[PDB]
Parts: structure tokens; sequence; C-alpha cells
């Protein structure tokens, strides 16, 4: 239909009044903007003047009745926290705004038996007015009708789940930063949507206010610097450091030498002009890295200064110090698609459904009057329609896996325009794609930009055990890769002090025998670290300490290291090397932001020890390897052995369907029983591989091998046929054998095991015991579960006095 | 605006949004009574005058609403009566059966998969041919096992004894398209040298130009929307109107005696019941016509197939071509007045009995 | 085979006035063999070789009497394939007769062939493997 | 329980299974188990010097999940650190 938009007559004898009038308002009821001039037929060259005083008044109050419904009041602090109405989210809104945008999702589709979510840009539409209402104080004045939108991203904070229809969210919003700038005055805000008083994502809008400013006692602003690293070598770093008043230890003791320090820092300041500060405050914690390489705080950075040309922490940090990347690139980017889009031709049902009545979309009298190239389409319009198309390919249409998007307005756009958008994954971080995309219009000029964090699919690592172990094994990757010379340098430095042994010689070279000497001050050192171990056992309830080399007295000069093709293949050797090398490649994975922050994880026999400290950090790399060779040096000390150190034990990996199609595995369980009751000896089964397809054995390398002949003669009725040896083993591992070292190496694991240096946010849900093949928890029934297999009496003490421990 | 579209075939919208059911539903039946009205008035005829010739009618899902208005006409005035009888049940079919399991964008990865294996792009209602009931039952079921209740499949079109129709999610279709392929011999696959009772049995599978999964547990909310519409619309369907055998696509029963609503058992059995399309073809009749649309590829070439040496004789009153083997007719032998308009199919019992 | 049958259709569409005598055998058939269905075949193709009336259609490998080549002839064994009725143009009888007072077949061999029980035709192809109803299968040079 | 006490716990119990582990039978069906179908897994990493675990998973995926997998649309990956370097670190050669 047809309306009045624009009226124009004399207010006054000289005023010539014009009120721009919108009619797509929120209530129906038409607003009026008012636009004054003066009349004088004194200058005929020139008689139409505009009145300049309250213009922008006049804007903000006909934009407050556009987007905000509460009393026009422009008098409140910036340096406040806007408090946005709480808001219901309903599967009618939902579907409105996804037909708007054109997003297809079915997540957001109602479907049966599915709770319908929300889309990540329904954030917009949330908090649109705590966000804007950040723009209208008269201390951050401003032409809205000039009033650019530069940018808007979303951040889901980390374990959060998506909106979802039925939630009630609570938006909070606060200015960033407002400074000015020569073609203008940037307000950056950040709102903050809370779901049940939890926090769920943060939206930062920028926008920009065209002009000249030079009001800079309003203006002020917030920068989270990078987080900055540094090495404290010498002495000389040490003194320099302490030289700076703001550096500031709690601990006024504390050695810095060889200690490795982060700063993660905040800048407030305030301006006196463009060039020049009026006040710097820098500040935030001071970390130290350790062994455990988990990171604690030791001190506070705090710097205050007035009138300053610059901020003297972040300097020396970057001259000094290196400066910590999240984001890690690919060596090439990966292309996804390239993909068409075209936008609407009314921008109505954008505004409607979002509640941004701005005119210059819909009014074609405003945007003329804004000199705008017609009315554009939202900005943020092209925002969702591009997040819907990433969504959908970059993330394989899973909606939640899209955790952040950011997006920059580099151009204006007009309806009906074909846009085409290329998406490519250029990086990682924290285990999360990083998506970047660029969309063009019919003309090939760049319209929008941004980047999207895209979690990877659910992973599970796996950590090898015992097994072939091959010469060389990791050194590729220690010849390449930084963190992996990192773990094995200081796995090796630690053998070469402690043991007078590399372990990456070993690796390298496996040689048949290896000879320690005790000669002079550090060989002496070394031998009464070897002199030290011992082998601690139970006998009838009873401690029994032997001692691991009974060859090594304080009157020993060296020892020597035996075997028949190479000590690589000996257990003392073999499991450090096998923890490093899965270690360090962990490390470098990690080290390339491709670690998923909810990847759960096991490990197969060996392969669960290193995998706790690969993901759950329990352990330095000095006590992981220290551990490990010491349990090592047990096993061969656990069964009699030889020269060459060899067994009389052994391992055969069955495969209970290649004796009979028809042969269960309680089949197998029940031979395997039999046999070893039948005959008095010990044989078991020791790992379940494979159903019904992989089973292994463990006990008498002579039993072992009746059990293969009997299943040999069980498959002619109704290497092996169906038993294959496992080179690389010689010890009954995962029997009740070793029962006895279960009790000694509990107090050995207890003592290594720091306290402090367990966390079960990084254990629960995600570690798979073998002893349990549940996933951790700490709860009665996983301790219930635990004493039910094997009972242990700290665990029971636990489950019978979980009432005290739980209150 | 489909004059609009006729008019300027340049500002049609595309070939996804036409086929969308809102759109598609009463286009279709629109198409039917066309082609219906074309050979009654060439034939010098009134629509009642044809619908007397009749035996009988009968349609295949959607196009039942059609044969049941055919049977309603008695003369050009009322025509336009069960036109509009016809169309607004399609219509509200298509918008409620649309609004009850709309279409959504499936995962770029599963397209290319389906691609990139001669495969077509998933839809809510796959064809598998060349397979008995029993079989795709089996596979439905082992299927079914693994999925909720609200994305389990089912068969909806029985149309012949190896050709078979299932219907549900493109989701579900695609994981049973899955485990099909993984079941499949390659054509390109010599078995001549192998036993015949031994041999890898071969089949095939498509997904039709579809976009709703009709005769499924999906559409089945809106069964009662569509019945509480259509008595508000004022249309209704009378025993006392139909005066030919109109048989119903589930049991292939007269409509005529069906005891309720006959409009409410019509929007079930396209919404909700399986078409057992033998089981409705079960009448005896010499001559078939075939209005609906797909030409040489609609539903009366499988009726063809299905009723092959029974001297049975199919025409396609929907288009005009040649036939080289001759074995059904065209649009010209609705009207031919030779010989020529009268061709009876081979009865193999008779002929060489 | 399938492609055998077609190529006789060709053959008989080339020469529409010529009679072709269509001799249709399994692989349940005397001396050299197929591993081709007795039944599947022709319910493939009976309507392609009628639509030639000059094709006669013959029906072999497997029958010895008239009560189990009757429902071929008046065509009610399609019936039990769900099909409908396909009368077949005659029959050929090569096993039967190997026993005939007139051929040359030695008086033990028709003897060790009388001796032979046969097997219904679902288990005529368990002779690829092992003797059954006395017949077994054997590969030629 | 208090974050403390729940460390002290957790202590107990990581304690506690590394101790008896070696000492009694390895239960890697129950975790193949847990980890295919329970939590299920589109890309499971093999950290080793050998492809040994991962050709468990593959043998355990197709003798037990091979339905389940196709009906549900699972694009399941098994990737050894030893032999598949480039879809760990999305590296694929030009
Ligand atoms: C002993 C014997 C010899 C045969 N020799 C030939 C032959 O030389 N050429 C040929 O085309 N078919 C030959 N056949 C196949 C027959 O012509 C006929 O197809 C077959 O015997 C019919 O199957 P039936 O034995 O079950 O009755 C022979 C069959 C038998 C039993």
């Amino acid at each position: 239909e047809l309306k009045p938009t624009v009226i124009l007559k004399l207010l006054k004898e000289n005023i010539i009044q014009m009120e721009m009038i919108e009619n797509r308002t929120m209530d129906g009821k038409p607003v009026s903007l008012p636009l004054l001039y003066n009349f004088n037929p004194d200058n005929g060259f020139a008689p139409i003047s505009e009145v300049m005083e309250d213009r922008n008044q006049r804007i903000k109050e006909m934009y407050w009745k556009l987007w905000i419904d509460e009393p026009f009041n422009l008098d409140f602090d910036p340096r406040d926290v806007i408090k946005g109405k709480d808001f219901e989210i309903t599967a009618k809104e939902v579907y409105d705004f996804t037909h708007a945008v054109g997003n297809n999702c079915e997540d957001f589709v109602s479907r049966p038996d599915r709770t319908m979510l929300a889309p990540m840009d329904f954030a917009i539409v949330v908090g649109w007015r705590a966000i804007i209402k950040a723009i209208f104080p008269n201390t951050v004045d401003g032409d809205l009708l000039k009033l650019v939108h530069l940018s808007n991203g979303y951040k889901m904070i980390p374990g959060a789940k998506p909106l979802q229809v039925g939630d009630v969210v609570s938006t909070t919003a606060v200015i960033e930063s407002v400074v000015n700038q020569p073609t203008g005055k940037i307000v950056d805000v950040v709102g903050t949507l809370s779901r049940n008083g939890k926090p769920v994502m943060e939206v930062t809008s920028s926008f920009f206010y065209r002009g000249n400013y030079t009001d800079f006692e309003n203006t002020f602003q917030k920068t989270v610097e990078p987080v900055y690293q540094m090495h404290i070598k010498t002495s000389k770093d040490i003194a320099v450091l302490r030289s700076k008043e703001w550096f500031q230890l709690d601990d006024e003791d504390f050695d810095l030498l060889n200690k490795t320090l982060t700063f993660e820092t905040e800048t407030e300041v305030t301006f006196k002009n463009a060039n020049i500060f009026s006040s710097v405050k820098c500040f935030g914690p001071i970390k130290v890295e350790l062994p455990t390489k988990e990171t604690v705080e030791i001190g506070i950075v705090d710097y205050e200064a007035g009138a300053s040309h610059g901020n003297p922490v972040v300097d020396f940090l970057k001259r000094n110090g290196s400066t910590l990347e999240q984001k890690v690139n690919l060596e090439n980017p990966i292309p996804i698609a390239v993909l068409d889009s075209y936008t609407p031709s009314t921008n109505e049902p954008y505004a409607r459904v979002s509640g941004d009545l701005n005119p210059i979309h819909v009014s074609r009298h405003f945007a003329s009057y804004a000199n705008l190239p017609g009315t554009i389409t939202h900005g943020m319009f092209s925002s969702a329609s591009v997040r819907a198309l990433i969504e959908n390919w970059a993330a394989d249409s899973v909606s939640s896996r899209v955790r952040g998007y950011t997006c920059q307005f580099v151009d204006m756009v007009l309806p009906n325009t074909a846009l085409k958008t290329s998406i490519q994954h250029v990086g990682m971080i924290n285990g999360r794609k990083l998506i970047k995309f660029e969309t063009r219009n019919e003309d090939d000029v760049v319209v929008l930009t941004g980047e999207a964090e895209i979690e990877q699919p659910v992973t599970t690592f796996v950590f090898t055990g015992q097994g072939s172990q091959e010469q060389g094994m990791g050194m590729d990757l220690y010849k390449t890769s930084k963190a992996a010379q990192d773990v094995w340098n200081r796995a090796d430095n630690h053998f070469k002090d402690t043991y007078g042994f590399s372990i990456l010689d070993i690796v390298i070279n496996n040689p048949v025998n290896l000879t320690i000497h005790f000669g002079g001050e550090k060989g002496k050192r070394i031998r009464e670290n070897y002199s030290a171990m011992i082998f601690e056992t139970i006998v009838d309830g009873k401690l029994k300490t032997e001692k691991i080399f009974k060859e090594i007295n304080e009157h020993s000069t060296s020892y020597t290291f035996r075997s028949e093709k190479g000590l690589l293949s000996a257990t003392q050797f073999t499991q450090p090397a096998l923890t490093l090398m899965e270690k360090a490649a962990f490390e470098d994975l990690k080290s390339k932001g491709l670690i998923p922050a909810d990847a759960t994880f096991a490990g197969h026999s060996l392969g669960e020890y290193a995998a706790l400290a690969s993901l759950a950090d329990v352990m330095s790399i000095e006590s992981l390897v220290e551990v490990v060779f010491y349990r090592g040096m047990t096993m061969q000390v656990a069964v009699p052995r030889d020269e060459l150190g060899r067994s009389n034990y052994g391992m055969i990996a069955i495969n209970p369907g290649r004796v009979a199609a028809s042969f269960s595995q309680e089949a197998l369980q029940y031979v395997v029983e039999r046999v070893g009751k039948r005959t008095g000896w010990l044989v078991e089964i020791v790992n379940y591989n494979v159903e019904n397809q992989q089973y292994v054995a463990a006990g008498d390398l002579r039993a072992l091998d009746t059990v293969t002949n009997v299943l040999n003669f069980i498959k002619l009725q109704k290497r092996g046929f169906a038993c294959i040896p496992l080179v690389g083993i010689s010890v009954p591992f995962h029997s009740t054998y070793l029962m006895n070292g279960v009790k000694p190496f509990k107090s050995f694991l207890k003592k290594n095991i720091i306290k402090e240096n367990v966390k079960v946010a990084r254990l629960a849900g995600k570690y798979i015991p073998n002893l349990t093949a549940k996933p951790f928890q700490v709860t009665k029934e996983y301790f219930q579960d635990v004493y039910d297999l094997t009972g242990s009496e700290p665990i029971k003490e636990i489950i019978d006095n979980w009432e005290k421990y739980e209150q | 605006n489909i004059l609009e579209w006729l008019e300027n075939p340049s500002n049609t919208p595309d070939k996804d949004y036409l086929l969308s059911i809102p759109i598609s539903c009463p286009l279709i039946g629109v198409i039917q009574l066309a082609h219906y009205v074309v050979t009654a008035k060439l034939l010098g005829f009134t629509p009642g005058e044809l619908r007397s010739y009749l035996k009988g009618a009968t349609g295949h899902s959607q196009g039942l609403v059609t044969a049941v208005a055919i049977a309603e006409t008695d003369s050009w005035e009322s025509f336009f009566v069960s036109v509009r009888k016809a169309i607004t049940v399609l219509f509200f079919i298509g918008v409620r059966c649309y609004e009850a399991y709309p279409n959504t964008s499936l995962p770029p990865s599963i397209l290319e998969d389906s691609l990139e294996n001669n495969e077509g792009v998933p839809s809510p209602m796959l064809s598998i041919s060349n397979l008995t009931q029993e079989q795709v039952q089996d596979y439905v079921n082992k299927t079914n096992s693994h999925l909720p209740a609200g994305k389990q499949v089912e068969i909806s079109l029985v149309n012949g004894a190896k050709n078979l129709v299932v219907s549900g999610p493109p989701q579900s279709l695609y994981g049973l398209n899955l485990t099909l392929r993984k079941a499949k011999a390659p054509s390109g696959l010599d078995q001549s040298r192998i036993p015949f009772s031994e041999r890898k049995l071969k089949f095939s599978n498509r997904f039709l130009p579809v976009a709703s999964p009709f005769h499924s547990h999906l559409l089945v909310p809106a069964s009662d929307l569509i019945n509480k519409d259509l008595v508000k619309n004022n249309v209704s369907f009378n025993a006392k109107d139909i005066q030919i055998p109109v048989y119903d696509t589930f049991d292939g029963s007269d409509l005529r005696v069906l005891s309720g609503s006959i409009s409410e058992r019509i929007v079930d059995c396209i919404i909700r019941l399986p078409v057992k399309w033998e089981t409705t073809t079960q009448f005896k009749a010499t001559h078939i016509l075939d209005f609906g649309p797909g030409g040489a590829s609609g539903l009366g070439v499988l009726t063809h197939r299905n009723k092959d040496g029974t001297g049975v004789r199919v025409i396609v009153a929907g288009t005009l071509d040649i036939n080289p083997d001759d074995d059904y007719g065209f649009k010209q032998e609705i009207f031919d007045v030779t010989s020529n308009g009268l061709k009876k199919n081979p009865n193999w019992l008779e002929e060489y009995h | 085979s399938i492609d055998a049958i077609s190529q006789v259709i060709n053959i008989a569409k080339a020469h529409p006035n010529f009679p072709i005598a269509l001799q249709w055998t399994g692989g349940r058939g005397g001396g050299h063999h197929s591993f081709e269905d007795a039944h599947t075949p022709m319910l493939q193709m009976y309507s392609k070789i009628r639509r030639h009336p000059n094709i006669m259609l013959i029906f072999g490998s497997g029958f010895g009497s008239a009560d189990d080549t009757y429902p071929y002839l008046t065509g009610e064994w399609s019936t039990k394939f769900d099909y409908p009725p396909m009368p077949f143009d005659g029959f050929l009888f090569g096993s039967r007769v190997m026993i005939a007072k007139e051929v040359k077949t030695s008086p033990d061999a028709k003897k060790c062939i009388a001796a032979c029980t046969g097997v219904p035709d679902d288990k005529w192809e368990q002779t690829y493997k092992k003797p059954t109803g006395g017949i077994v299968t054997v590969r030629s040079e | 329980m208090k974050p403390e006490v729940e460390q002290e716990l957790a202590h107990i119990l990581l304690t506690e299974l590394l101790a008896y582990q070696f000492a009694s039978p390895v239960r890697w069906i129950e975790t193949q188990d847990v980890f295919l179908k329970d939590f299920n897994t589109e890309r499971v990493v093999e950290i080793g010097p050998s492809p040994t675990l991962a050709g468990m998973a593959q043998r355990t995926l197709k003798n037990k999940y091979e339905s389940y997998d196709a009906a549900l649309s699972l694009h399941r990956e098994i990737l050894c650190y030893s032999k598949d370097a480039k879809e760990i670190y999305y590296t694929p050669d030009p």
C-alpha cells in the first residue's frame, strides 16, 4: 500500500522541517525523524542551511524508538555494563530465522524424538538490544545514519552446549573500547549470553561512527596482549627482569634460573590525543612452566603510568621473549568448496525476525539521504548465510561442530546479488580446524571475509604396547620435530646422567652388548644409582627385598648388559624407548594444534602408561622414563634367565576361529583353564584382542608348546595352525604369576605419581583403563568394580568410608 | 503463478522448487485432469459419457484422488466442481505433508559418496528392482534394528513381484543403500560358468524423483489435519455420486462400498498405507488407459510389464509416439478409426493352447 | 543361456518366414550341459520368444513321461512362479530312450543306466561335487 | 566431593589401576566396544611404531559393526601414526 514517507512544511517562519517517516516500526505506529533547516532569504546563493544543534540527538531518538523498547535516555555511562532482557527461545522464532537466512540444517528443523537446536547466528537476535544500546550514550556521540558495522563474531565458551529451543537466555553487554581515529570513532562491544546462570557464548561487535572527533576525554581502549614467553638462561636475564619495577614475584627468593616464564597481560589505556596516552595500565599474572609442562602462577605484572607515548612492558616482552600463537597454519591450504549464494529481493523479513529495523535497509528515502547505493542488505544476513554455507560444508551439516565464527564486512551488498564464497582449511587451533572464507560479488569485489573454528570428528587416541620394536623408531620425527627433540633429549640427558647410557644410542644403533664404567666421581655416583635399586616382592604375606644387579658392589669397576641380537629387544630398554617414541609423536601432534580437547584415549599394555603421560601429563619426562626403566629391569629379574638375557616363559597369539569355525572364546578359556589345572603348571589368557579371533596366552614356554599342539589336535578333528609366537616378549605379563609384584609396584607408583600432577578433568570420561574397560570416574560404582575384580584394601577403605570422603 | 510460468519459461522456478510436493501434488492432478479433458473433447464426448465407457478407475497413490474425481463427473458444467474438489484435496495433501516432514539439506559427503557409486541423489523414496518382497523386507529389518523409531524406513510401493519402493528419511535410505551395495554383485560380472544355485544375486536400486516420504509413518501426523481441513473447504465424496468402481490401493476393494468417508480413506492410502499395485489391478479388462504423467516411463508401462501375457493392452493417453515393440499403445490409438485403433495384446494361454 | 536365446531371436527376426525350432534345455540334461536353471531363463524370455510366430518352442532336459510334461504343454507350469500360463510347442527326450530296445547300448550298460535313481530338479546341482542319483559331473578335454 | 578430595581419590584410583594392570588380563575387546560404539569414533588414531591396534580395530569393525556403521552412516577412519601421516597432519600432497 501507499503511505506518507516524507513531509515538507514550515515549522516556523524561517525554519523548514522535513519529517522523514519510517513506517516499518516495531509497534506498527510510524516514527518520524524531523530534519530542520534554516531559510535565509538574505543569502540568495544558498538560502537554506541545516540546523546542526541536536541533529545527532534527533537521529538517536528515532533509532531508539526503532530499536530499543525502553524509555528514551541517553545519559548513561559507557564504562558501565548494559543488561539485556531475558529471551525465551521458541520453535516459531527458530523457524522464522532459519527461513529468513536460508539455513537448512536439519538440527534446527523440528523432528520427532529430537529437540530442535537454535543456530549460532541466533545470538545476534538474542543480544542485539544490549549490544546496540552501547553506541547510544551522549558521551559516545555520533551520527547513527553514518554508523557502519565493521565486523561481528561468535565464540562458544569451551564445554558449553549450543542454544536449544526452550532455553531462557540472559544477555549482558560492555564496551570493550571506544577510540577516536582520524576517519571516525570505533566502538568495540562484547556481549555475553548466559543460560541458566552459566555463560554460553560471547558476541563481539565492532561499530564505526564516521566523522571527525576530538573528544579524547571520553575515549579508552582495552587489549588482551598475546602471551609472551621467556627462557631465563643467565643471571643477566634475572638481573634485568628484577630491575623492572613492574615485574613482581610473590616469592622474592624464587629461582628464575633455567626457568620458562609466560606473561599474559591486559592493557587499559585512556587517551589525551591521537598520538599520546593519558594513562596506561598493564597487569596480569606471571606463570612458570613445570617439569610436567603445566604452568603455575608465580607473580603478577603490574605497570601503571600517567601520560606516556607507549607501553614499556609490552615492548620489553616483545624484544626479549617470544609470542605464543595458538593458531598453527598448515603448510598448504586445503580448499573445501566454492559456493554460490544470493541476497533476497527484500530486506524486510530479516529485519522483522532480527529486530534490526534500521530504515536504510527498507526505506528508499532514508537510504538516499544516507548516500548509500540503495537499500543495502543487512550485513548480518550475509554473515548468517555464509555461516550456513560453512556449517553445511566445512562441518558436514553438524551444527555443534562450529565453535567460532567471525566475519568482516569489507563492502556493501545490494539485494538480488549473486555472491561467490570460497572456503579453505588453513590451520588448526587447539584441536579445531581453522576455516577462512572470502565472499565476492558479480563485479569480483570482496564483500565479506572471516574465519571459523570447526571441531574435529569425535576422536580416540590409542597407544600401542610392547611388540616389534625396530631399530631407528621415532628417529625421523626426532630429526624434524622440535617437540620430539625436546622429549628425546630430556630423556637421554637423564639416562646419561643417572645410568651412564644413552637411550637414543640404543634406539639408533641397537648394540648387542653395553658396558657401564664406574670410574671417577661420576662413575661412582652412577654405580651407587645401580646399587640402590631393588626388586621387592611379597612371599606368603611378607616383604622379600631382593637386589637387582647382584653383580654390582662397591668394588665393581664396570657392568655389562647382554643380549643375543641387540639390546633394543631387552625389556628394560624396549619399554622406555617405546614410551618415548609415543610421547614424542604425541607432543609433535600437540605442537601442531591437532589434539581435540575431548579426545578419549586408551593404551594397550605399555601404551596405557604412555597414554597417561601424553594426554594426562601426570609425570615429567624424566620421571616417566625412570619408572619405566625400573619396571623393565624388575621384569628381567622376575623370571629366571641365562646369558644373553632369556627366560623359560613365553607368549603366543591364539586365533580361536582357526582351530574350528565353531570354537568359541569361552571354549578356549575352558580348554586353557583345564590344561593348566589338568597339568599343574602356569598358563592363562592375558590379552583379549579381537572377538573370537585374537587371544594371547602367557606361561611356560613348554606349557604353551603343548597348548598349540592340543589345539592342533582339536583342529584335526571335530608358527602354528592357530598359534603364532609373539616375538619380543620374554615374561608372563598380565598373568597371575606376577601377582606378588602388584604390592611393591603399587608402592613404587604411589611414590612416583605426584598427588598434584593428576587432573581429573583430563581423565574423567576420557581414560579407559585395561583393568576395567570403563571410562575413568571417581565414583563408588567405579571403585566397587575395581574391588570386585581385584580386591584391594585401600580401595575398600574408599568404599567403606565413602560418605566421609564425599562429604 | 502457473500461468506466468507457462507463458514465460525463462522466469519459471527451478526444478527442485517445482518438485516440492506443495507444488507437484496439485500440478500433477491438473495434468491428469487436462489429459482426461483432451481425450473427452477430441472424442466429442462429455466427461460423463467417457466415464460411462469405463469399467472402472483407480490411481497410484496420489492418482486415486483424480480417479475418484473423474468418477464424479457428469457434464461439462459440473466438471469444474469435480476439478475443484480434486485439486483442493491435492493442494492440502501437499501443504500438510510438506509441513509435517519438510526436506532438509543432506551432508555433502553423503551426496559425493552416492554420486561416486553410480547412484542418484538421495531422496525420501528408494526404488529397488529385481528382488522379492521378502528379501527387501529382510534388508529393511536389518537396517531398522540399528535405528530409532522416528528414523525407521518401510516399504511404501509394492509395484510388482520384483519391483518395490522404500520410503523414509533420505539418511536412512542412504544407509540401506550402503547395506545393499555391500551385498550386490557388479553388473559387469560374468557368472555363466558358475552354478545357478550359487550365483550371487544381482539387482538395482535408485532414488525416485520425489521430495516426501509418501505412505510412511512420518506423514501420519498430517492425516488428522487434512481431514479437519477438507470438511471446512467443503470437499467430500459421496458413494452415490461415484458411479464406477474405484479400487482402494491397499486391498483393491471397491471404494463405493466403503463404510466410512471415502476422502478419509483416500488420504490414508496416500500418506500412510502402502500401495499394493498388483492387488489393486486384479480387475479383468482388455484395455487400460494411462493418463498419469511420465509417458513411456509412467505407470502404464509398469502395469503392462506386470500384466504381460494376460491379454491386456495398455494405452498411454498422455503422449504421442511410436513403440517399435508395439506391445503398448500411445495417444493415437485412442482415436484411430481403422483396425489400428483396436489392438489386442497376446493371451498366451489362449493363443498357444 | 539368455544371450544365446537373444541370438536365436535375432536370427528368427532376420528371416521372419523361415521356421526356427528353439530347443531349450537346462543344465540338468544328460551329456554336455550348462550351469543354467531350467525355468528362470524361460520365465524371462518367453514373451520375447512369442513375439516371433516363426519360432517353435521345445522344452527338454529332464522329461521322461506324459505326467511331467503335461504341465508344460498346458502352460500351467509357470503359474507356480506367479506368472501367466506359458504353453510350449513340444518336448525332447534324450536320456529317456537310452534303454530303448533299438538303441545300441550294451545290455550291461542298459542295466547300469536303469539302476540309476536320478534326483528331483531342486537337487540336480549336486553333481558338480559328488554322485547324486547315480550321476555326477566331470570336465571334458 | 571437593576438588582436593576428588583429586586424592583420583590419585588412589590411578595408582591402583596402573599397579594391578600388568598382573591382570588386558580387556581390549571391551575397550574397542566402548570407543567404537558407546562414543562412536570417526577417526581412531594409533600412536605407535606399527599398525597393530589399527589392524585390531579394523577387524573388529569388519566383524561386529558393518551393519550398524552402514545404517548410521559413519565414515570411520582408522589411522596409524606410522603410515597415515598425511591424514593425521592434514598434509595431502598436491
Ligand atoms: C548320451 C547323450 C549324448 C548326447 N549327445 C549330444 C550331442 O552329441 N550333441 C548335442 O547337441 N546334444 C547331445 N546331447 C544332449 C541332448 O540332445 C539333449 O539336449 C538332452 O539329452 C536332453 O536332456 P535329458 O537327457 O535330461 O532328457 C546328448 C545327451 C545324451 C544323454
